[PDB]
């Protein structure tokens, strides 16, 4: 260890230091508030060159005004930060918005390396597409987003092979709302202007809710609050979207400038959270260049704050953040609309909502030529091997390998013969790949790519195979109830959970969720039932008259019984409807074939043999749960089995809870009833010409 | 329609 060099008394940076792991990050926390506690870190007065007295603010629109042929078109350089696993979806985006006349410049974030792979080989196949060789950790509201920017504008400036005017950032979930043609006319007009939107309301409640009045610190991937510090004299604070369109001759002024303006403002947004939100409005309105401002970004962002103000990143940063929705199909005319010129829009997500995203490609490039495959389907990697099995966990280690024994299971069953049966499969280490399958915005289940030795001939083949969960929610005559579902990584602003399979393991905190339709307000009870009719817990909740989702984690004392449990919801002791969900047990321990005294201790229940303190053991006889105890012995039996024996046991659990549709051969097989993958409608080696990306046209296109 | 991402302490 090693003490300060600083008496350190502040709330907040003793909070920072108690909670940070390393001790680097710990070093570096005590360096920042010793240097700000001492007045030398941040500036307190900075020189305003903008002559003018207040802000810009300039122009009158019409639409017919985008349908002239410039004689001199500008060209565009793209910035694409992006993150995540949807890299069908990007090429989707990027197919709307190439020209060979632009210029494309990728950051992917240091924590994506799939969809960094799948982005290289865009890069590798168009002379005008780079990626940035830098790769940084990104988080939500990070200062090292600012540091992305002025990197990757200090880069685009130095690439003399590439004469751009303009510099657009776009993130995966971007997508265009005007034609490439419309945007080149438009900026090739305004190719003097800047275009940032301001925040719209009161400039003191501005600076307050964001915190600019607060000093952060990146660090270990998060963003610690060190505490106060004062907003600089002598300048104008503003501040607003992130996403924005800037000229070439005022990046120049941002990358290179020297004057006092640029120097403390760099110094200043380096411990700022969410700077890129106001550190190129304060600059520019306070900078020679002021009176370039257009007050629009040009973008329409899909602000529900209802919904997208819930304090979701509280484990990231110190403070509250909040974010715009995914559209949807009802959102379509609102792309239509001529108040304000708008070229972009944001969220979009395919795994939420597809749909709107391809009403809108189709209504800006014309629909694809009758027989198209996929239109309607959309495949995204969620395991790939060179990322390496450690990668995974446990739970998903477990059930992505039954996965593929049941689709074995499958091929074997498929084939009706008296000889020998060609389509019996042994496997073969671990999973390649896995992919969510959705149809019609409608998830169904999983795609797993996985070896295996055929024992007819004895030779190892690549196979896919398709599994989709069981339906397990009913309803029961008596309503308000829609739906009702356990899962985990419940997201509050889309209203779904991110877990898309629901795999739970024993160590897993399930949640339960309740949809409601229009109606009276109404009060009903919930039971959660173990796998040998244990009740777990009971509660009841309110519906309030405008509730539409309902949802609640129960305090179960850990580890769950495996196996099958129930959940049941009751109007005054009058059924309403169940469902079901599946807690599996481990086969993998540490990436490891789990041992004796681990599944034993693991597989057999909770510690205090209770979920919770009260019980509720008068109720198994009333609602007609008896335990019975044979089934209770034979729970503890599979508990303390290994190898096969547990194998088996998962094996029947999973079977009865999912159903292998079908399974392909990528190669050559023996089998003589399974199809070639590609020649299927499911494979994710199916064709998929709305994300493939092929030669450039005689127009410059892609699209 | 009203920009910004904070949401307070
Ligand atoms: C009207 C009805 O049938 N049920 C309840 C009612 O008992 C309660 O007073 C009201 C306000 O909480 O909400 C509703
Ligand atoms: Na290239």
């Amino acid at each position: 260890d090693q003490p300060p060099k600083c008496d350190i008394s502040g709330k907040e940076a003793i909070s920072a230091l108690s909670r940070a792991k390393s001790k680097h990050c710990r070093q570096e926390i005590g360096e920042t508030y010793c240097r700000h506690k001492l007045g030398l870190l941040m500036p307190e007065k900075v020189t305003r060159f903008c002559p003018l007295e207040g802000k810009a603010n300039k122009n009158q629109w019409d639409e017919d005004s985008v349908e002239y042929m410039p004689a001199n078109p500008v060209r565009i350089a793209f910035v694409l930060v992006v993150h995540g696993r949807a890299s069908r979806q990007l090429q989707r985006m990027f197919k709307a918005i190439y020209h060979k006349d632009h210029f494309y410049y990728i950051h992917v974030d240091k924590r994506s390396n799939y969809l960094h792979r799948q982005v290289l080989q865009v890069s590798r196949q168009y002379s005008n597409v780079r990626v940035t060789p830098w790769r940084m950790a990104t988080i939500w509201g990070g200062a090292s987003l600012l540091s992305t920017y002025l990197q990757s504008m200090r880069d685009l400036l130095e690439m003399t092979d590439w004469p751009w005017d303009f510099f657009i950032n776009l993130s995966a979930a971007d997508y265009p709302i005007r034609t490439n043609d419309q945007l080149v006319a438009f900026l090739s007009r305004y190719r003097d202007m800047n275009f940032l939107k301001s925040h719209g309301r009161d400039n003191a409640r501005f600076i307050r809710k964001q915190g600019l009045d607060r000093l952060f610190l990146e660090c270990d991937a998060h963003m610690w609050r060190l505490g106060d510090r004062r907003i600089p004299e002598g300048i104008a604070v503003d501040g607003g979207s992130d996403w924005f369109l800037l000229n070439r001759r005022f990046v120049e002024y941002v990358t290179f400038s020297t004057d006092d303006l640029v120097t403390k403002m760099k110094q200043f947004y380096s411990y700022t959270l969410l700077p890129a939100e106001s550190f190129f409005h304060t600059v520019l309105e306070n900078s020679p260049h002021c009176d370039t401002m257009v007050d629009n970004n040009l973008r329409i962002t899909n602000w529900n704050r209802k919904l997208g103000c819930k304090c979701q990143y509280k484990h990231i940063v110190d403070w509250c953040g909040c974010s715009p929705n995914d559209f949807k199909p009802q959102d379509f005319h609102r792309f239509q609309q001529t108040a304000r010129p708008t070229f972009f829009a944001r969220k979009f997500e395919a795994v939420v909502n597809q749909e709107i995203i391809g009403q809108l490609d189709y209504y800006l490039y014309g629909n694809y030529p009758a027989g198209t495959p996929g239109l309607r389907s959309y495949w995204e990697n969620v395991y790939d091997e060179p990322d390496g099995i450690h990668s995974l966990s446990d739970v998903t280690l477990t059930l992505y390998h039954s996965f593929a024994r049941l689709g074995l299971r499958r091929a074997e069953t498929s084939l009706h013969t008296d000889g020998e049966n060609s389509c019996r499969y042994y496997p073969m280490g671990h999973p390649a790949s896995v992919h969510l399958y959705f149809l019609a915005d409608r998830f169904q289940g999983f795609l797993i790519k996985h070896h295996a030795t055929n024992l007819a001939v004895s030779k190892l083949e690549t196979l896919e195979t398709w599994v989709m969960p069981k339906k397990v929610f009913k309803i029961a005559s008596p309503g308000r109830l829609q739906f009702s579902e356990v899962g985990t990584d419940w997201d509050a602003k889309e209203r779904l959970f991110r877990n898309f399979g629901g795999l739970l393991g024993p160590m897993d905190e399930p949640v339960g969720m309740q949809k409601w339709g229009k109606g009276p307000n109404v009060t009903v009870t919930v039971i959660w039932v173990d796998p040998v009719n244990v009740i777990a817990a009971t509660y009841d909740i309110l519906i309030e008259s405008t509730a539409e989702f309902t949802h609640y984690k129960p305090p179960l004392n850990l580890p769950l019984r495996p196996g099958v449990w129930t959940v049941k919801i009751l109007h005054h002791w009058v059924p309403v409807a169940e469902t079901k969900f599946l807690v599996a047990p481990l086969t993998f321990s540490n990436r490891q074939p789990i041992k004796p005294e681990e599944a034993l201790k693991l597989h057999n229940g909770p510690l205090r043999n209770a979920y919770m303190e009260q019980s509720f053991q008068s109720l198994n006889p009333v609602l007609s749960l008896p335990i019975n105890p044979a089934q209770v012995e034979q729970a503890r039996r599979n508990a303390a089995s290994t190898g096969t024996a547990l194998e088996g046991w998962l094996d029947s659990l999973v079977g009865g809870m999912w159903t292998a549709m079908d399974i392909c051969a990528t190669g050559p097989t023996a089998c003589p009833v399974m199809q070639t993958c590609s020649q299927t409608a499911w494979s994710s080696f199916s064709p998929d010409p709305k994300s493939e990306l092929g030669a450039v046209k005689p127009d410059g296109r892609l699209r | 329609e009203e920009e910004g991402s904070g949401g307070g302490q």
